[PDB]
């Protein structure tokens, strides 16, 4: 495979041959799901415990002052990318003295992770962010990707076997743009509760969620605070 | 500092129920020489914000091309999100403090104003970076002369209609025609309202020299 | 193995990292641009994957300098990169020379940028064909189209993408020169609905005398007027 | 400006450039030292320098400043750089704290230097291995042995030359308490240990001793003969 | 940008593979003779173009280095032009610091110094032009040749380019230590006349002499003059 | 040739009781002989339990509050823990010192309360030297408010009055009278002090006017 | 070959999944967070008996209240232990307080997946740091230990095993720890080292043990304390 | 500021006052003008209240890095030397400080004196500060190496008592330190007035 | 690209250096010029390229290069490289004078050149300097002395060592180490060159003195026709 010395090369059909393989490298990562309402967007993540027991490698991250993220791929590379995103979001707090809008945020990181895809001997940022925030208009949510091609989506799921969570979540878009926080996050957890290997429970340990929107800071619900979100039997 | 820079004198402004009106004379005074008469010192930016200049005019052309380029650049991202006059004031503040912090300072001293989503705005940005908000502003010797007429009426009633504010800054601009030496007759008056930025230039001052013939 | 590096020719003079980038825009959707006497009308095909993406999930009609446009074809990362440095390029022209950028100089500038970026083994070529378009009050409706090779030509009705083999025929049979852009906005949908042979949730933008050197997503009414060119 | 990553992880955790330096110290001289509880002592079986050498410039034994001195083993020209930088930073550590510089610190500088050449972009980590002997402010005749992976050990024989696995197992056998005297049993143990490997000291061996922060004295082949004769007599 | 690794390297035999290829590219070059003479030299060369179509007063192969030092090549075309550019620059550094025209030996020192690092230093291939040097420098003339390796030797006569073994043997036969003016030009002409691939046209040869008054090219009316006196 | 500092004036005070820290303020920023505005606060709410006062050159006060605000945020989700008060005092000491050779000409006072709950107040020169106190106003009427609450708080040069600890009623009435006195006697008066006061349950902010001249 | 910044046809980087190896190579270390401290131990695998065993530094104190325990490719950690202590006293310098363990662990793990061939100035790294370690430390939150990887992934841990005994010792440690210290976690952890035994019955010459307790700062155990514990087993 | 330090047969006393001027107006009557860099050494401050505080703060960082890096207590000559290196390489930049670096080490009581010009001298006794030469006089009248602990304490209290009485830019309190082979301790926080009524 | 680099700075699996011992075989192709010291001064004895008439005059030859008043050097191997480095080391000599006002004792010079030549084989990815040049010199410290170095980097006092083809073993059966009497050193030099011859095809050069200052003679023509008839048998 002479296309192994390879973020400079092209496969002869159209393929760049490893920054879609970084998309494989975030298919391998842990599953998560974010979505948006008409008022406030939510993020929900299950956290893998590949150890004795842990904080299970805490996924959703505080970047911001209402522009929160959800990583899924490499963790050190994710932390590098959110120190970038974090630092220049605070730089837009410093200079312009307004909240940095979510679209320009995700676009300029979409131009920051695009440079090592271009040049030589530098791997792409193999992490699939699932960023979500509430700017002036409705609470946006952006999947971006290691191929530096973000998506202004609503209700996206990325991670391990997250396609089933999408196909639950695709056929339940009609009860979005309504459906307040108490009945919205239930509707996201029963979207997350399909990526699990078919044995019964979204426990309080592994599920960490985040809420952002109108008149509330991006708020992280850890091991304790996810316990008021409880329902569903399947 | 090194040369007779081309200056202005004063951009005085007041906010009102409705929007905010700022006014300045068109003058390019080359150090006691009115070298440039028809010279606009009132910048229009995006439709809810305005901008003046009192000091050096060359630095105001530098600021009109960087403000202009910045506001068209973030204007063409689509997604709404124009600059509230929060951000022009704060960016201009950090530009000037980061400019005197390297001792290569911008020498002009402007006031930017604009009507945001809810209410109006009238902020001062100084040569040194001394930036604040006020119900009524004036720059240069207007800050000595137009400023008493502005913070007399606004201490009585802090609510103005558009004609009262417009006649107020026309009268203050007449006072700066009377007392300020670096002041010229015609002036642009310029108002931003709910319908946007509009600039009504140039105007004149009805002079009252009737006290002249009592001197012996 | 004369492949895999842009600094190495073929034994018959054909740099394979360029023609591999050219098929890398031939596996992406169409974006047609039609010139007429009052300006240039763009129209981009969209290939909406899931219902999860909302309207304008990925912009493919960017704008650059408040009058030239960016109907792009290939990799949206690379096209978005050269879109924003085109923004910086017209920024350096307007800041540098004052006069608003004529489009021929911008197409030659971005053209030699993406060409001079294909002379080195330390970079890959871009994977994005794209086209420009505007008019000044005395310019004419200038549009240009730029390949990943870096060549830039002035066109009338150029079309890039997957189904450009179909799309060039109808634009050729459409009357090109003398109609007043509003009809051709309507007529753009006929090209897009013919070349889409399979949600096709298309998107249009132009510059014209109804715009005076600007860009708008359509305004929004021909999206319910050029949608009525179904059944053709 | 050469920036190829040479010293890279292969599979099964094997860092091949460093083990290639381990054969590069396996194919050198045969250096040896003994921590002899009041004295320290070295020795390196030299080749045919009597035929036409200059004995002054065949020195495997150098001196760092006055008390610490080392015997390299391998490639004999990449070592002299490490000698020079050891002398330079040793004078800098006489500049700051003004001590008879401790042997621990300079051997941490050598091991940290070679580990810094197992990291940088394209510069082939060294093929040397040291015997940092010496003293400190209070006696303590500490010996140290570094490694091309930059790992230093405070051991007491460390025969690390070319045929010196036999010497270090011999020194494992024959060093318990019989060499706690002044010099004679220790130097007898060294010249016995190298006379295990080659031939007579009239052409081959040379040594060096160091006594209580004075008098780094080498042994000319007239004096080495007496000790050799005693060993032969046994 | 750049490579910063040498592409010229040592063979397992123990020799430079690129430099012998450079001497191959020299040996496939146009033949050129150079004759050191008792007062002055002559450096002849052969300008055979493709057709009778080009301007033979446009490009030169005899061309001076700024005072009294001409240099003629055999091999690659434009790498020569780079060496003329570098050589003129080095001669003008020397002239602006020491205020005399450069001794020929020092110019060959510095030209051989600049041709060495292209046998090293980051992806550059060596030049493959073994140009030869002339020069009057005080008292007695000099002659040299900088190989694409970087070596240089001084002599009484040489040839280079195509079939240069015949040039070295033939000049070894016909050389005298006092053989000084236009007789050298004569034997230079009948060294290029040896092969030439035919008819000995004055527009296809050019010579350059160093007759104690600066290196100067010969006008095309002077070579044809001695081509009339063959 | 340029004189990159002016003195925009303003006097700010903070008192450390036993569960509170009265960070007083003034309003009128002014240089030369003309005033600019009468709205401008000088006590900034950093965290829920730390309030800065900041007087001197107003633009550099403003940029300094932007730096310490943005680096408080840079701390808070780099360790997942909010700042304390003494750590604010330490990093503001090294921010003030870090640009020494073109210094932050600003007199700033950090009030707030400690980890255990007792209030503390850190004082600063414009190059950075923190001491915790229970008083020390600073910046324009520094040498005017200081001897009063050297006496009515510290009880120095004063015999057996049987001094009681302070509270939110005695020290509340001890801030308004010193600023009407300095409103009489200083030129850089203030017309309406905005006492950012800190407590255990949270924070409130009383305002009352002054001599407006 | 291929370079360092390339992804593998399994799914991960080459140099990272190769840096998970050379952790099986090297000595074994274990740590147990308790409710009143955290104990660390390592069998530092002395080769010869001709020698001095008390200078194989595998329990290294970052600060007074953070002690690390490395393994794998030894002495590759000294640059990032140097960055750990320099960052520690930078934190105490600029902020006048103690630290967490996720701030030193946050700061070191940023340097793990930070390398590359063609990048900035050649003081950068080529290979990733092939040393897995864990910071036993006490905080104002609680005693805790943070197991790092060479990938920059660090996790909360209360009972973690590294080195060659990362399967059998980890599975043994999985079933023997739930409650608290009460002085016997340090004696039920060298018992796991007692099952691990490679060359010698775990006397006070071949294992280094150190605890970090909230009352004191740390305690690198000397010989008579160790063989006081070994006598009790 | 008027500091003072002198060694004898039992460690070394380091005493200092507690006022901090601002030209003529004075800021505090209680300033900790002795920096405790570790529980074995100390360090004083003698002017430029952010300069001296920053550089003994940074000296505390560097010496703690030496403690971690070479697993030994730092020698006092090392700390004074590296202080003299860094404030030497800011010489001429308007930097103004001066200090004792006292503290027991493995050779002696220590007591080096490092200032802005970079003197870096050893000593038997010093007193650096604004006035401070008053302290020299009275200290060098009652100093001997053969003192016991108590009249050494009274030598420091009377010493910078008179040096704070006669000088204007001094006073406040007096803290006193007596370091020896366990580390520093504190023996006083007395002010000037109670010393005045104590000693008439 | 990493497919293109020759990778000079790599250890072999046998531990050696591929591009270094290829330079050692470059010496055996072209190389002569032995050197003999005595109680009196030291001489080089050299060979030119071939019999090829066509060579007008060498001021000094292409072999013996002057370096100071009291040093000289001779060159084996690739002649294009060493010219550069000898000018390089010549710079070193003069700047020692600029630093010390001493005539640079030659071991300092050999150490410096061997450090920079070791630096070219250490990193930079370039080919090493293919020349095993050697040095003659004098200082006030030691006596007349010659050193000899190679493209690997090490060097030594090599009292009668020759370089190039047909390797010196006869000299280590003939050289009297105590006294040599430099005329008989010329006789031994024309013995060895007579086995391996006027100044058309030889280049012998001596270093002597008168009243303290050193004299470097290149042994002009007729002296060679003296010594070539100083045989009968040999």
């Amino acid at each position: 495979n002479q296309y192994d010395n390879d973020v400079t090369v092209w496969s002869p059909q159209g393929r760049i041959h490893q920054i879609e393989y970084a998309m494989e490298a975030v298919k391998q990562g842990s599953a998560t799901v974010g979505l948006k309402s008409k008022t406030h967007a939510v993020l929900v993540a299950l956290k893998r415990a590949q150890s004795e027991l842990a904080a299970h490698q805490k996924k959703i991250l505080h970047v911001d002052n209402h522009i929160g993220i959800s990583i899924a791929g490499l963790t050190a590379d994710a932390r590098l990318l959110c120190n970038f995103m974090r630092q220049e979001c605070l730089d837009s707090r410093f200079v312009f003295d307004r909240p940095l809008p979510v679209s320009r945020l995700v676009s300029l990181i979409g131009s920051k992770t695009q440079i090592p895809t271009q040049r030589y001997g530098r791997r792409p940022y193999g992490v699939g962010l699932l960023i979500a925030g509430y700017d002036d208009m409705g609470p946006h949510i952006f999947q971006t990707c290691p191929s530096a091609n973000y998506f202004d989506c609503r209700a996206m799921s990325i991670g391990a076997r997250s396609q089933s969570a999408r196909t639950y979540l695709e056929r339940h878009m009609s009860e979005f743009m309504e459906c307040n926080l108490d009945e919205l996050v239930k509707h996201g957890l029963r979207a997350l509760r399909e990526t699990l290997p078919a044995e019964q429970d979204l426990t309080t340990k592994n599920v960490s969620i985040g809420i952002v929107g109108k008149d509330l800071e991006f708020t992280i619900y850890d091991d304790d605070d996810v316990s008021p979100f409880l329902d569903g039997l399947e | 500092t090194q040369n007779p820079m081309v200056t202005g004198t004063s951009v005085l402004g007041v906010k009102f129920e409705g929007g905010v009106v700022i006014a300045a004379d068109m003058l390019g005074s080359y150090g006691s020489l009115a070298r440039f008469r028809n010279i606009s010192r009132i910048m229009r930016v995006n439709n809810s914000t305005m901008l003046g200049a009192s000091g050096d005019y060359a630095d105001f052309q530098y600021l009109k091309q960087v403000l202009g380029q910045m506001v068209i650049d973030e204007e063409l991202l689509g997604d709404g999100h124009s600059y509230s006059p929060r951000a022009i004031h704060s960016w201009l503040t950090r530009a000037m403090y980061s400019r005197r912090s390297k001792m290569n300072p911008l020498w002009n001293t402007m006031v930017i104003g604009g009507y945001a989503d809810g209410e109006s705005f009238l902020g001062y940005v100084d040569m040194l970076g001394v930036a604040y908000e006020a119900p009524s502003l004036a720059t240069g010797y207007g800050a000595y002369l137009a400023q008493p007429l502005l913070r007399e009426v606004l201490e009585k009633q802090p609510v103005l209609s558009q004609t009262e504010a417009r006649d107020l800054v026309e009268r203050c601009m007449r006072v700066l025609y009377y007392r300020d030496a670096r002041s010229y007759n015609r002036f642009q008056i310029a108002t931003v309202t709910e319908k946007g930025v509009e600039i009504e230039g140039p105007l004149s001052t009805e002079t009252n020299w009737d006290i002249a013939h009592m001197i012996s | 193995g004369y492949d895999l590096s842009a600094s190495t020719f073929s034994p018959d003079g054909r740099v394979f990292q360029v023609e591999y980038a050219m098929k890398a825009v031939e596996n992406s959707s169409t974006a047609i641009g039609i010139r007429c006497k009052d300006g240039v009308v763009f129209g981009v095909e969209k290939l909406v994957l899931s219902k999860l993406y909302e309207e304008g999930s990925n912009k493919r009609l960017f704008n650059v300098d408040r009058h030239v446009g960016m109907a792009v074809a290939g990799l949206l990362a690379d096209a978005r990169s050269l879109a924003d440095i085109a923004r910086e390029e017209a920024s350096n022209f307007r800041s540098n020379f004052g006069y608003n950028i004529p489009l021929k100089h911008l197409a030659d500038r971005v053209a030699m940028y993406v060409h001079a970026y294909t002379l080195y083994s330390a970079v890959r070529p871009f994977g994005c064909s794209f086209m420009l378009g505007s008019y000044s009050v005395n310019d004419g409706a200038q549009l240009y189209m730029i390949d990943p090779s870096g060549v830039s030509y002035g066109y009338w009705g150029c079309a890039i993408g997957k189904a450009r083999q179909a799309a060039k025929t109808e634009i050729e049979k459409l009357q090109m020169k003398e109609m007043t852009c509003r009809d051709i906005v309507k007529e753009v949908a006929k090209i897009i609905y013919i070349v889409h042979d399979e949600a096709f949730e298309l998107e249009l933008s132009w510059v014209g005398e109804l715009t005076n050197g600007r860009h708008e997503i359509v305004p929004k009414d021909i999206r319910e007027e050029a949608e009525k060119y179904a059944k053709e | 400006s050469y920036d190829r990553a040479i010293t890279v992880f292969s599979p099964d955790g094997h860092l091949f450039q460093v083990e290639y330096a381990q054969e590069a110290v396996k194919k050198g001289s045969t250096a040896v030292g003994v921590r002899g509880r009041d004295i320290v002592v070295l020795g390196v079986e030299k080749a045919s320098v009597a035929k036409l050498q200059d004995e002054r410039t065949v020195r495997k034994i150098c001196a760092l400043d006055d008390n610490v001195c080392m015997a390299f083993a391998g490639l004999t020209a990449d070592a002299r750089i490490v000698i020079n930088r050891a002398r330079v930073e040793c004078q800098s550590h006489r500049l700051t704290v003004e001590d008879p510089v401790t042997v621990e610190y300079i051997t941490r500088y050598i091991a940290s230097l070679k580990q810094r050449y197992t990291q940088s972009n394209g510069r082939r980590p060294f093929g040397i291995s040291a015997l940092i002997v010496g003293f400190d402010f209070d006696g303590t005749p500490r010996l140290y042995q570094t490694d091309p992976s930059g790992t230093y050990h405070a051991w007491k024989a460390n025969a690390i030359g070319r045929g010196a696995k036999s010497v270090r197992e011999f020194l494992e056998k024959n060093y318990t308490d019989d060499a706690i005297e002044t010099d004679d049993l220790t130097i007898k143990l060294v010249i016995k240990a190298l006379l295990e490997v080659v031939e007579s000291g009239g052409k081959n061996i040379e040594l060096a001793v160091m006594r209580r922060d004075q008098s780094l004295k080498i042994l000319n082949p007239e004096e080495i003969e007496k000790y050799v004769a005693e060993i032969e007599k046994e | 940008r750049g490579y910063s690794f040498s592409l010229t390297t040592f063979s397992p035999s123990g020799k430079l593979v690129q430099i012998e290829y450079a001497l191959a590219a020299v040996a496939g070059g146009a033949p050129s003779v150079g004759i050191k003479a008792a007062n002055g030299v002559v450096l002849a060369t052969e300008k055979k173009q493709k057709s009778i179509l080009y301007d033979e007063r446009s490009v030169h192969k005899v061309e001076p280095i700024t005072k009294h030092i001409g240099l003629v090549y055999s091999g690659m075309g434009p790498d020569y032009r780079v060496l003329v550019h570098r050589a003129r620059k080095l001669a003008q550094q020397y002239y602006l610091v020491y205020q005399e025209p450069i001794p020929t030996a020092q110019l060959v020192q510095r030209v051989a110094s600049v041709m060495q690092e292209y046998t090293q230093s980051g992806g550059v291939r060596p030049f493959g032009v073994s140009l030869l040097i002339c020069g009057w420098n005080e008292g007695r003339p000099y002659l040299f040749q900088s190989d694409p390796s970087g070596a240089y030797f001084a002599w009484k006569a040489t040839a280079m380019g195509k079939n240069y073994v015949n040039g070295k043997t033939f000049l070894e036969k016909r050389y005298n230590e006092d053989l000084e003016l236009e007789d050298a030009i004569h034997t230079a002409i009948l060294t290029l006349k040896e092969s030439f691939e035919g008819q000995m046209t004055e527009d296809n040869i050019e010579v350059g002499i160093c007759n104690e008054a600066g290196f100067r090219r010969l006008t095309p009316t002077e070579v044809k003059d001695y081509l009339a006196a063959i | 040739r340029f004189s990159p500092y002016v003195f925009n004036g303003g006097t700010i005070l903070a008192i450390a009781g036993e569960d509170f820290a009265i960070v007083a303020s003034d309003t009128r920023l002014s240089e030369g002989f003309s005033i600019h505005t009468r709205d401008s606060p000088k006590c900034y709410k950093l965290t829920d339990k730390t309030v800065i006062g900041c007087s001197g050159f107003h633009g550099d006060c403003l940029t300094l509050t932007k730096i310490i605000e943005a680096r408080l945020k840079m701390y808070k989700h780099s360790n997942n823990k909010a700042m304390t008060t003494g750590a604010i005092a330490a990093m503001l000491s090294t921010i003030l010192y870090s640009r020494r050779f073109f210094p932050y000409y600003v007199y700033n006072i950090i009030g707030g309360l400690d980890e255990e709950g007792k209030g503390a107040v850190y004082s600063f020169d414009p190059v950075g030297s923190y001491q915790r106190d229970s008083f020390k106003a600073g910046g324009s009427a520094s040498a005017m408010l200081q001897p009063l609450l050297d006496n009515q708080v510290g009880f120095k040069n004063m015999q057996n009055v049987e001094h009681v600890p302070l509270s939110l009623d005695r020290a509340m009435r001890l801030v308004k009278d010193v600023f009407i006195s300095a409103a009489e006697r200083d030129v850089y008066t203030g017309d309406a002090l905005r006492i950012c006061i800190v407590t255990k349950e949270g924070i409130r902010e009383e305002t009352v006017s002054l001599r407006k001249d | 070959d291929r370079g360092v910044n390339t992804f593998s046809p399994e799914g991960r980087l080459f140099q990272v999944e190769y840096a998970i190896e050379a952790i099986k190579l090297g000595s074994t270390a274990i740590g147990i967070q308790t409710s009143e401290g955290v104990c660390l131990a390592v069998e530092k695998r002395i080769t010869s008996p001709l020698m001095e065993p008390s200078s194989i530094e595998k329990i290294v104190e970052i600060d007074a209240h953070i002690g690390c325990a490395m393994s794998g490719l030894i002495a590759d950690a000294k640059t990032l232990i140097d960055k750990a202590r320099v960052e520690t006293q930078n934190h105490w310098f600029t902020y006048n307080e103690t630290m967490t363990v996720e701030s030193v662990t946050q700061a070191v793990s940023n340097l793990a997946l930070q390398f590359g061939e063609e990048d900035a100035d050649p003081g950068a790294m080529s290979r990733p740091f092939g040393v897995a370690l864990l910071f036993g430390g006490v905080d104002e939150k609680g005693p805790q230990l943070f197991h790092m990887d060479p990938s920059g992934t660090f996790v909360q841990c209360d009972a973690r095993a590294i080195g060659s005994a990362s399967e059998g010792a980890q599975s043994s440690l999985q079933e023997v720890y739930h409650k608290s210290m009460t002085l016997k976690e340090a004696i039920k952890s060298s018992l796991i080292i007692l099952k691990q035994v490679m060359e010698e019955k775990l006397n006070a010459t071949n294992i280094e043990l150190a605890t970090v307790q909230p009352g004191q700062n740390f305690h690198m155990f000397t010989k008579e304390e160790l063989e006081e514990v070994i006598k009790d087993i | 500021t008027t500091t003072l330090a002198f060694k004898f047969r039992h460690g070394v006393i380091v005493a200092a006052d507690s006022r901090a001027t601002a030209g003529a107006y004075i800021a505090s009557q209680t300033v900790k003008k002795v920096i405790e860099i570790n529980p074995y050494l100390l360090g004083t401050m003698a002017g430029g209240a952010a300069d001296c505080s920053f550089w003994e703060r940074l000296l505390a960082r560097q010496c703690r890095i030496y403690e971690l890096r070479n697993k030994e207590r730092i020698s006092v000559a090392a700390a004074s030397k590296l202080l003299a290196n860094m404030v030497y390489q800011y010489k001429g930049m308007g930097l103004s400080m001066g200090t004792m670096i006292c503290g027991w080490d493995k050779r002696g009581p220590g007591l080096y004196y490092v200032d802005s010009e970079g003197n870096r001298i050893s000593g038997a006794t010093f007193s650096v500060g604004s006035g401070s030469v008053y302290a020299y006089g009275v200290m060098d009248r009652g100093y001997s190496y053969d003192l016991e602990v108590e009249q050494a304490y009274d030598l420091a209290r009377r010493a910078i008592y008179q040096a704070t009485y006669r000088d204007a830019y001094s006073g406040g309190a007096v803290n006193l330190y007596h370091v020896r082979e366990d580390g520093w301790i504190r023996v006083s926080s007395d002010n000037v007035a109670d010393l005045h009524e104590k000693y008439s | 690209s990493r497919r293109y680099d020759s990778r000079t700075t790599i250890f072999s699996p046998e531990g050696r250096l591929y591009q270094v011992e290829y330079a050692m075989e470059a010496i055996g192709h072209a190389g002569t010029c032995l050197g003999i010291l005595a109680n009196d001064g030291v001489l080089l004895a050299a060979e030119r390229r071939n019999i090829h008439k066509l060579l007008d005059e060498v001021f000094f030859s292409e072999k013996i290069y002057k370096l100071n008043e009291d040093m000289a050097c001779s060159v084996a191997g690739i002649t294009s490289d060493a010219n550069v480095l000898t000018n390089e080391l010549r710079l070193i000599a003069q700047r020692y004078l600029l630093q010390y006002q001493e005539p640079i004792p030659c071991e300092q010079l050999v150490t410096a050149l061997c450090d920079i030549k070791q630096a070219y084989t250490q990193f930079g990815g370039k080919r090493p300097f293919g020349v095993s040049l050697l040095y003659i010199g004098w200082d006030k410290h030691y006596g007349f002395q010659l050193y000899q170095s190679d493209p690997s980097g090490n060097y030594g006092g090599w009292k009668a060592t020759c370089i190039g083809n047909n390797s010196v073993s006869m000299l280590k059966q003939d050289y009297k180490e105590g006294e040599m009497t430099l005329k008989s050193a010329l006789a031994l030099a024309i013995k060895v060159l007579n086995k391996t011859l006027s100044a058309e095809k030889v280049e012998i050069a001596t270093l002597t003195r008168e009243n303290g200052k050193t004299v470097i003679r290149v042994l002009k023509q007729k002296e060679v026709e003296q010594l070539i008839k100083k045989h009968e048998e040999e």
